């Protein structure tokens, strides 16, 4: 865990999510896929401490999923949000508290418009244009701000978020073996295999 | 009568019926017979079977190396009681290093069955006992009812027709108290006992069971081929 | 913070 | 806490209060369940002295446990919701655990153990609920069709009916169902449950609800107007 | 601030024949740079043919000893006096061990006896209830100084046949019940010479399909 | 979590031929102060043990009660409570090296060294230790604090091992006993002269002795030391 | 790991003629790092305003809460809580975490609608109120605030008057300050009209 | 011991009904007449008040209808005590839910936990249930207007026109005659009121013995609007429409 | 109404002499104990030709070397296997062994009187356990709701028991091979049963020390059903 | 020093069977792959006691899945017990560094890292020890996906061998085993005294070390 | 201590 991206464009939300998996000095994995499909049209990446990662992203699906088939009903990208932020919330003053970042990007289908929610583990959530957890922010943010224009296509987000990675790869003192990118938009989730 | 409906209910003539039904429930158990000198205990004790096909319901229950009882009634609730004699003569081994003595243990049995007479929800146990052990004041027998009254006798019998062996008890009284350092006589004056209470059957292998307890013995059950001496 | 005459 | 032993032993070795629960069901509206050779179809009644209904908003019938199985009932409405409720929890749970979701057979087996704690537990009631539980076990293209009843017997089914005149419903199955030869295709399988139902229900409207769950979580509600098309085509062949 | 540990030192050793097992035991009890008792026995016979030490911190010593013996006995209350196998009991052992993995007992454990084909078995726990069947184990003070010796002794480490270019080693054997308490007796007097907490009396408990045997010899009471 | 305020110093025992014998000074320390002079650090239970305890004084006057207790739980329903159904040393102990490892466990200790001296019911001699850890030992000599370090030395002189033990005569032990609360009131700060000793044989039974003191003390070669090394007056 | 000065951010509520004004940054960063340019500090339940400074988590979880409340207890009541008692409310929320608090500077403004009095009010993180004539400051650059506030601030001003020293105050304080900033909003509050005006401020 | 003295209220009959759920039912065919009509841009709830006093403060009263958010409201029939009990429960849901998922609680999900409260009383506990039937008008984007009916058993279906409490079966038959599908919010209220006219069990229909409240997109641009209707309005619409 | 936990003036407990009239109603199962195996057989009893007969498990695995039947209120029997099969993996657990099947049966019959005013009523199912240890070796015990168990060489459950448990005491020997008891069960099971024997509506099992437990396929089952309707035909 | 990598022809998994408490070498004969059932394995690196403890607990909830469901428990499903049990006790110093390779029809052959702080990795090639490195230097310079059944078990041995020697904490004997369709098959207990020596003259490498 | 490859 370390590397988490996510840029909200006119028609669609991509997430970039680093592949290695390090423990001491030696990179266990080089093709982690850390994110969770919470339903058709909402997607979540995660990174943080070993184990809370994981455990804290599947609960998350199996209760968004449970009101999938409760309701018959998608819940809305602010909807889910919202929910996963009051967990964190909860969790930040619990016995040992999950120590988890995550970025939802979600499409929602009734306003017809891609939404990128970046929550810290502390349950700070905000909606952004394009957002990043850890030492990623302090390179691509800057960057973004630069390159960055809110009427942009999905190819023209792909090539923004190729320069991000770029830039960590160049300037990031840790080898985090590339990022699996996902986008999410009205036709749901889907990854880009070459990358 | 509108009087037994519950353990917590007194009858007007100051009975508690759920207690007489409970003793009831020993009166239709397999008869066992207790009886001792001054140096040994013994159990002897009538086991019953379903048919010929099943086996012979086991009637006897060690507690520790120096005390155990035999059942008549709820075979269920023997193993309760003989769980929690065990308990407490575990406890009384760990805690003091000490053996429990014969006395305490009828005291603590009589305790257990009384609070499950007097509280609503809760039945009283439906079987009797005869502990016998060895401690340091030598050789006991104790008879268990589950109205919470505990007796400690020279000789004893419970279950069906157990009024025989009783009445053979009383007039050998005099004869079995003096055998002393002889486990085999006394396991026979147990046998002619409980004989006392057999009809249509008579005491076969696998049918009689008999326990011993003494001074240098520790409670041992005696089953199968290991009683055909004393048939 | 914590305010405190 | 409420302790009554509501559910326990007569005389004759009967639990009426499970046997009452049996009533409730048998009160309850007509559901069906049969499986064909590449699929299921579950049909339910629905009484007609209810118009000036909203169906858009009426709770359906037939319920999703998860994206591959169903659960239709007959008997009391409110206890169905609870058992539901606990069914899609422990399928999520389920997936959490073991990575894959549940077999209709082992959610089927938790429904039925959930009827039947209820039947000596202190302070509670037996569900006055019978279920058909049908759908594909995963990466799996055999149909499964299960029953529950209020003591929480559970059993696997070709065709089976519970409800009110579930009894002239299955000697209609009986003789209709061939074991050897199952419905091959989907059309068959709704015609024989729907030609099942019109032995009972009255008129074939607003009446009859109809839902086929196929392989790989491929379940569809049909409307009014498709099941009225099966209704139109067995009178007509009926009158001969 | 209250310490609920203490270190009780002395030293133990399992060793396992054909048909016999040892576990020999000295019987010094210390505090620090004092002697509490010449004599204080911390090798007991637990029935069923088990014999067993728990070295180290006597008073958790005591403890796990007394209620695995209680093990014993409700393992024949609740399984017809079946007799509980070497291997039954050294899982048993694991479990009393690991229970208290928060609080733990402080000290090594040694279980001997014979198994269920009447062959000489010797069992070794660390604290938290990670055990392991061996034909040789020494456990607690003066263990680091003993197991390399039996290491040679015993198991015939490092020994090659003589000429043979150091290619052939030296063929394993069981060694006589007379050739195991030789070895013991010589472990515990080596010890005694260069660890302090280690003298005063030495007890063996030998068990073979006859019984438990004990022997006592005299050690160094400096 | 506990800290030792009021505290009692040694305790020390040994075996001879017929009985034990056991001894401890009636001193309460309150740290460097000698706050209390008149306390009683031998128990006795029934005619035939006496519990002698150092550490804290609380806690001591807490076990006092317990034992106390012990034997009049023991007389209920006990025909036999001063016969064979008597409480034994090794009873007693047992219970009080239950309570101090239970206590132990609960990381909430009595701060107590505990030697149980007295005759069983078969006339072995009877003398073990226990203490705020759980922690027990036999020997035919035990000791506390700082008897541990001198006494023991002393007495084990007397009886080394087992088979001195009938060698050994009420009148040598109780002489080597003495002797040891000499050297404890020359060398232990925390120790005064008046103390208790408590004699429990087979035969003439438990002999409680109170308000013995140290005598035939010598400081007379006092006089002659002048300074620290080079000083002549 | 101070929680009051992770995120940063200010709150100021001043008092005029008939008008009460609450005004705050727009910054939400992570320590040195600047996240959010949008993340407003100041909400309101009917027409009483509340302004909560402090660790951001809280700054949200505390506005769902009293939006919670006020929603109960409008029903039950029958009408919309006024500043006087929302400030009790808030007040009694914050003291019943005592020994676990929301680690938050929380900032009441509105005018009683029956009285048609200006009030104003701030609070510690553990529920004390302080009550105010002039003005209530909060957040990270409250020194500034204070020292901005006490210099600037005179009695009875208009509604546009306020707006201009109110203003002046929040941006000069927030400029001194390296964790507020990146924008402000200023809400300018009369009996039966409420306007908001987005301040242009340097983005450093 | 107190066995001899349970009712035993969460049993089946031979019959396999709930004989507490079936008497409570029973004891809110009693209560005072409460009307749902839900038409294509809004909702009307009428309510006859249980024979009033002339003495009785009209204007500061609420016996019948009720707002559990600002989308929804309920029509009640039964004990009213037990009816401000289950409201007060609803409310809290309607709060959670929103605190949760920052959005207002769609009507449905409202309607299912306050039912499955009432199904929680029929099977355990040992308590009595509540005797309430409820009428739900609220409004969500999802459903848009919904009519929903609760009763003791805690089973719940949804309406386009329903009646609850004394003379449904009556009640019922009207609504079912003159009620059609493209029905507006203004011919609602006058069917509603026509209804209660001829079923009330009072000589005649007057402003003091009823509550009305609507539920209309009748504010400024997509937003709903809960009217809960004052004595005056109330006696307005009733010459409006000809009853008086 | 009355308690649950009381007794009647004969000294019986009602809702224990109750639960043993719905194990009378219950399918037949029959049990029998040779030196080769234990043979377990019950009667499927389908209550409608539609119900999949392979789907009524009446004869269920408790661990590899102990097997188990039951008759009257199956669903009740759900939670005893539960129990029994976590009793049995649990004592391997704690003591690296196989578990004895007597001490298996107790573990099970402590669960039978834990009812009353713990669960609402006694369990309405009875159990026959089949199994094998190095001890006593191949044993049948019939576990009741009345918390006792005996042994069996042979034993009969549910609606047909006490036709089928005279028949029982006449062919019983202790000489019987697992191929002659296997046939026994069958021919006893066909004469109490309604519905005519088959493959479908009866099922059998065994327990041998060296293959464990085993359920039969109807493939099996049918070949011994013809075996059988031969050999009786033969004389 | 323990490792599991996946190939043509199923699961190699080469263990070390080194025990040591602090610098003490407390035992060269432990068994640090427990035999689940048939078709599953278990690696234990780490706290002794916290590994064998709870890895024969997790053998006793896999017969139970069986028993349940009449179906042998999936390697996804045996591996997520373990490692949403280590997770109830993180923070309470659980030591354990395990994988779980086994054979499944739905699944084929699975291997899955599990450790004490939670983490669950799915992986073909995984090295966990003290010695992991030096196993993993060897391991992975040599791997290729063709290898032979014969080349397999060799490089396992070898990659084990070359930790044996470099890492001080690792050493004792090497315990192969070889995961095909059919279930796990052992390949023997290889000693380092006699094996290194073997290994050194017949492939010609060590050459550090004086001959 | 307690054994740790
Ligand atoms: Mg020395
Ligand atoms: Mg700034
Ligand atoms: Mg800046």
């Amino acid at each position: 865990m370390d590397i988490i991206l996510g840029i909200r464009v006119q028609d669609s939300v991509i997430l970039a999510s680093s592949k290695a998996v390090t423990r001491g000095i030696s990179v266990l994995k080089d093709s982690d896929d850390k994110t969770r499909q919470l339903s058709p049209h909402t997607l979540m990446s995660f990174a943080g401490e070993a184990g809370d990662t994981v455990q804290f992203a599947e609960y998350i699906q199996a209760n968004i999923q449970l009101y999938s088939i409760r309701e018959d009903y998608e819940l809305s990208p602010q909807a889910v949000s919202s929910f996963v932020r009051q967990e964190l919330a909860k969790s930040i003053r619990s016995r040992r508290p999950y120590q988890v970042n995550v970025l939802i990007g979600g499409y929602d289908k009734k306003k017809n418009k891609p939404e990128l929610y970046q929550i810290d583990y502390l349950g700070t959530k905000v909606e952004l244009p394009y957002g990043a957890h850890g030492y990623s922010g302090f390179y691509t943010f800057s960057l973004l701000d630069h390159h960055y224009r809110p009427d942009m296509t999905t190819e023209e987000g792909l090539d923004l978020l190729k320069l991000c990675v770029q830039e960590l790869e160049k300037r990031m003192p840790m080898d985090f073996k590339g990022v699996i990118v996902k986008i999410v938009d009205k036709d749901g989730i889907r990854q880009v295999d070459d990358f | 009568n509108n009087y037994d409906g519950d353990t917590v209910t007194f009858s007007p003539t100051g009975r508690l019926f759920q207690v007489e039904y409970a003793l009831e429930a020993i009166k239709q158990g397999s008869v066992t017979v207790g009886l001792r000198s001054n140096t040994h205990a013994v159990l002897v004790a009538l086991k019953r079977n379903a048919d010929e096909l099943s086996s012979y319901q086991k009637k006897i229950i060690k507690c520790d190396e120096h005390m155990g009882l035999s059942l008549a009634g709820l075979a269920p609730d023997a193993r309760v009681l003989s769980n929690y004699l065990r308990q407490q003569c575990n406890y009384s081994s760990l805690v003091f290093n000490r053996k429990l003595a014969v006395e305490r243990a009828g005291h603590l049995l009589c305790d257990k069955a009384q609070k499950n007479t007097q509280s609503y929800g809760g039945r009283p146990y439906g079987v009797g006992l005869l502990i016998i052990g060895y401690d340091k004041s030598g050789a006991h027998l104790l008879e268990f009812q589950p109205s919470g009254n505990v007796t400690e006798l020279y000789g004893t019998a419970i279950g069906a027709r157990s009024q025989g062996a009783k009445t053979y008890l009383e007039r050998t009284l005099d004869t079995f108290i003096k055998i002393d350092g002889n486990p085999d006589e006394l396991i026979k004056a147990g046998v002619e006992a409980i004989s006392q209470s057999l009809r249509d059957e008579s005491l076969t292998v696998d049918n009689l069971s008999i326990a011993i307890v003494g001074k240098d013995t520790p409670f041992t059950i005696y089953d199968g081929e290991a009683v055909a001496k004393y048939i | 913070x914590f305010l405190x005459x | 806490g409420y302790d009554r032993a509501l559910s326990i032993f007569s005389p004759d070795g009967h639990i009426f209060q499970v046997e009452y629960a049996l009533e409730a069901v048998k009160r309850g509206t007509c559901a069906v369940g049969v499986k064909g050779k590449n699929c299921v179809v579950l049909g339910c009644e629905r009484r007609s002295t209810l118009k000036l209904q909203d169906t858009r908003i009426t709770p359906s019938k037939v319920s999703k446990i998860d994206s591959h199985v169903v659960l239709s009932f007959s008997g009391l409405n409110a206890d169905s919701r609870i058992l539901i409720e606990k069914a899609r929890v422990e399928a999520q749970s389920h997936r959490l655990t073991l990575e894959d979701p549940v077999t209709v057979e082992y959610l089927t087996r938790y429904v039925a153990g959930v009827q039947q704690r209820y039947t000596q537990s202190g302070g509670v009631r037996p569900f006055g609920v019978s279920t058909l539980i049908a759908g594909f076990d995963p990466r799996d293209d055999e149909p499964k069709l299960y029953q529950t009843e209020p003591s929480g017997i559970y059993s696997s089914w070709s065709a089976q009916t519970i409800g009110r005149n579930s009894k002239t419903v299955r000697e209609f199955l009986e003789k209709n169902y061939d074991r050897k030869e199952p419905p091959a295709t989907v059309e068959e399988c709704v015609k024989l449950t729907v030609r099942s139902l019109l032995e009972v229900v009255q008129t074939g409207a607003k009446n009859i609800e109809i839902t086929v769950v196929k392989p790989d979580s491929d379940i569809v509600a049909l409307s009014s107007e498709e099941i009225n098309q099966y209704v139109t085509q067995i009178e007509q062949e009926k009158q001969e | 601030q209250f310490n609920p540990y203490g270190d009780n030192g002395g030293t133990i050793l399992g060793i396992a024949g054909e048909d016999f097992a040892v576990l020999a035991g000295d019987t010094r009890n210390i505090t620090d740079y004092s002697i509490n008792s010449r004599y204080e026995p911390k090798v007991f016979d637990c029935g069923d043919n088990i014999v067993m030490s728990a070295n180290g911190f006597a008073a958790d010593g005591d403890a796990l000893v007394k209620r695995f013996k209680n093990s014993v006995k409700w393992y024949h209350f609740d399984h017809n006096d079946k007799k509980l196998s070497i291997n039954s009991a050294a899982r048993n052992i694991q479990h009393l061990l690991y229970g208290k993995r928060f609080f733990p007992y402080y000290v090594h454990t040694i279980i001997a006896g014979l198994d269920e084909d009447g062959k000489g078995a010797v069992y070794s726990f660390d604290p938290v209830g990670s055990y392991e069947r061996e034909q040789c184990r020494a456990g607690g003070a003066a263990a680091s100084l003993i197991m390399p010796f039996l290491d040679n002794q015993v198991n015939f480490k490092n020994q090659y046949e003589p000429g043979t270019n150091g290619k052939v080693k030296k063929p394993l054997k069981y060694l006589s019940v007379e050739e195991v308490i030789k070895l013991v007796r010589d472990s515990f007097t080596s010890a005694t010479e260069r660890h302090i907490q280690v003298g005063d009396g030495l007890e063996i408990l030998i068990v073979t399909k006859d019984g438990v045997r004990k022997e006592f010899y005299e050690l160094k009471r400096d | 979590t506990q800290q030792p305020i009021v505290t009692g110093t040694s305790v020390i025992s040994m075996k001879y031929d017929n009985g034990v014998i056991i001894a401890a000074d009636n001193l309460g320390s309150y740290g460097s102060l000698l706050r209390f002079n008149g306390v009683e650090r031998l128990i006795p239970v029934g005619d035939n043990t006496v519990v002698g305890i150092s550490g804290d004084i609380s806690d001591m006057q807490h076990i006092e009660r317990l034992l106390k207790d012990l034997v009049t739980e023991n007389a209920y329903d006990n025909p036999l409570a001063d016969a064979e159904e008597a409480l034994e040393p090794s009873y007693i102990f047992e219970y009080l090296a239950t309570v101090m490892y239970q206590r132990r466990s609960k990381m909430n200790p009595l701060w107590n060294a505990i030697i149980v001296a007295g005759v069983q019911s078969n006339g072995d001699q009877f003398l073990r230790y226990v203490n705020l850890l759980g922690v027990t030992y036999s020997s035919p000599t035990l000791a506390t604090g700082f008897g541990a370090h001198m006494a023991n030395p002393l007495l084990r002189k007397v009886v080394d091992r087992e088979s001195d033990i009938p060698k050994t005569t009420v009148q040598v032990a109780e002489e080597a006993i003495v002797n040891a609360m000499r050297v404890l009131y020359y060398r232990d700060a925390r120790s005064s002269r008046n103390f208790s000793l408590a004699i429990i044989d087979k035969n003439t039974g438990l002999t409680f002795k109170k308000n013995l003191q140290v005598e035939n003390m010598k400081w007379d070669f006092a006089k002659d030391i002048k300074g620290y090394g080079t000083q002549k007056i | 790991s101070d929680p009051s000065s992770i995120n940063g951010g200010i709150v100021v509520a001043m008092t005029g003629k008939d008008c009460v004004a609450i005004a705050c940054d727009l910054r939400l960063g992570s320590q040195s790092l600047g996240v959010s340019n949008k993340f407003e500090k100041i909400f309101h339940y009917g027409h009483v305003f509340l302004g909560i400074t402090g660790l951001a988590t809280d700054v949200t979880t505390l506005n769902e809460m009293f939006r919670y409340k006020t929603n109960l207890y409008k029903l039950k009541e029958e009408r919309a809580i006024e500043p006087e008692t929302f400030t009790q409310l808030v007040s009694s929320s914050l003291y019943e975490r005592r020994f676990g608090p929301y680690f938050v500077g929380p900032v009441v403004a509105g005018i009683n609608s029956k009285s048609g009095k200006p009030f104003i009010a701030g609070f510690d993180l553990i529920g004390c109120i302080d009550e105010a004539k002039d003005f209530i400051v909060s957040g990270t650059a409250s020194d500034q605030l204070f020292g901005m506030c006490e210099s600037l601030y005179e009695p009875n001003l208009e509604p546009e008057d306020l707006f201009e020293t109110i203003s002046q105050a929040l941006l000069n304080a927030a400029d001194r300050d390296a964790l507020s900033g990146w924008g402000a909003v200023v809400y300018i509050i009369k009996k039966d009209e409420v306007v908001k005006r987005y301040l242009k401020m340097r983005q450093d | 011991g107190s066995r001899r003295y349970d009712s035993r209220t969460t049993i089946f009959s031979p019959e396999g009904r709930l004989y507490q759920v079936e008497y409570a039912l029973e004891s809110i065919s009693h209560a005072g007449t409460a009307i749902g009509i839900m038409a294509s841009d809004g909702i009307v709830l009428a309510a006859e008040r249980k024979v009033t006093s002339t003495l009785l403060e009209q204007d500061t009263s609420t016996e019948k209808l009720y707002k559990l958010n600002d989308k929804i409201a309920v029509a009640v029939a039964g004990l009213t005590a037990d009816a401000e009990i289950l409201i007060n429960t609803a409310r809290i849901h309607a709060q959670n839910y929103l605190k949760t998922y920052n959005e207002d609680i769609p009507v449905e999900i409202l309607v299912r936990r306050l039912s499955d409260i009432k199904q929680g009383y029929t099977q355990h506990g040992g308590l009595r249930p509540f005797g309430v039937s409820f009428i739900y008008a609220g409004y969500d984007d999802r459903y848009g207007y919904q009519l929903y009916t609760s009763n003791p058993s805690g089973n719940y279906t949804g309406w386009k026109a329903i009646s609850v409490g004394a003379n449904t079966s009556a009640a019922q038959t009207l609504l079912q005659m003159d009620y059609k599908d493209d029905m507006k919010v203004d011919d609602a209220i006058e069917l509603a009121l026509k209804t209660l006219s001829k079923t009330t069990d009072s000589s005649a229909l007057t402003y003091d013995r009823l509550e009305f409240a609507t539920i209309r997109k009748g504010a400024n641009d997509g937003e709903v609007y809960q009217k809960i209707f004052k004595p005056q309005e109330i006696k307005d619409i009733l010459v409006k429409t000809g009853i008086t | 109404d009355r308690g649950v936990s009381t007794f009647s003036p004969e000294g019986r407990l009602f809702q224990v002499e109750y639960s043993l009239e719905a194990i009378k109603l219950g399918s037949t199962a029959i049990g029998i104990a040779t030196k080769e195996g234990v043979v377990l057989g019950v009667e499927k009893r389908a209550t409608s030709p539609l119900l999949e007969s392979d789907s009524i498990e009446k004869i269920v695995e408790i661990d590899r070397h102990i097997g188990c039947a039951m008759s009257g209120l199956t669903a009740d029997a759900r939670s005893m296997i539960e129990h029994a099969r976590t009793a049995a993996v649990t004592h391997n657990l704690y003591y690296d062994e196989d578990i004895n099947v007597e001490s298996l049966t107790q573990s099970v019959c402590d669960l039978a009187l834990r009812f009353g005013e713990l669960m609402s009523r006694p369990f309405g199912v009875a159990l026959l356990i089949a199994g094998h240890d190095a001890d006593d070796g191949y044993q049948l015990f019939h576990a009741e709701p009345s918390g006792t168990f005996y042994r069996y060489n042979a034993k009969a459950i549910g609606s047909g028991s006490e036709g089928a448990q005279a028949e029982l005491l006449n062919e019983w020997h202790s000489s019987l091979t697992l191929k002659e008891a296997e046939l026994l069960v069958l021919k006893i099971l066909k004469q109490v049963m309604e519905e005519k024997l088959d493959e479908n509506n009866a099922q059998l099992s065994c327990i041998t020390k060296q293959d464990g437990f085993k359920i039969y396929d109807n493939e099996k089952t049918a070949e011994l059903i013809k075996e059988l309707k031969e050999k009786e035909a033969a004389e | 020093t323990t490792l599991a990598f996946r190939f043509q022809g199923g699961i190699i998994v080469a263990v070390d069977s080194r025990a040591t408490a602090g610098n003490w070498v407390a035992s060269q004969t432990v068994k640090k792959v427990i035999e689940i059932n048939p078709f599953l394995l278990g690696t234990m690196a780490g706290g002794a006691a916290d590994c064998q403890f709870w890895e024969t607990w997790l053998g006793s909830q896999c017969r139970l899945h069986e028993l349940r469901e009449k179906e042998r428990i999936s390697v996804a499903a045996a591996s997520k017990i373990l490692s949403n049990l280590v997770y109830q006790y993180k923070g309470a110093g659980l030591s354990m560094g395990t994988m779980i390779c086994g054979y499944t029809r739905k699944e084929g052959p699975t291997i899955y890292y599990v450790d004490s702080d939670g983490t669950r990795l799915k992986g073909d090639i995984f090295c966990v020890g003290s010695g992991q490195t030096f196993a993993y230097g060897v391991l992975d310079s040599n791997y290729k996906w063709d290898l032979s059944v014969e080349d397999a078990l060799y490089l396992g041995k070898r990659s084990i061998l070359a930790a044996a020697h470099r890492d001080a904490y690792s050493g004792g004997s090497v315990n192969l085993y070889h995961v095909t369709e059919d279930g796990w098959i052992y390949h023997g207990n290889h000693d380092v005294g006699e094996l290194f020596w073997k290994v050194k003259e017949e492939e010609g490498s060590f050459n550090n070390v004086i001959g």
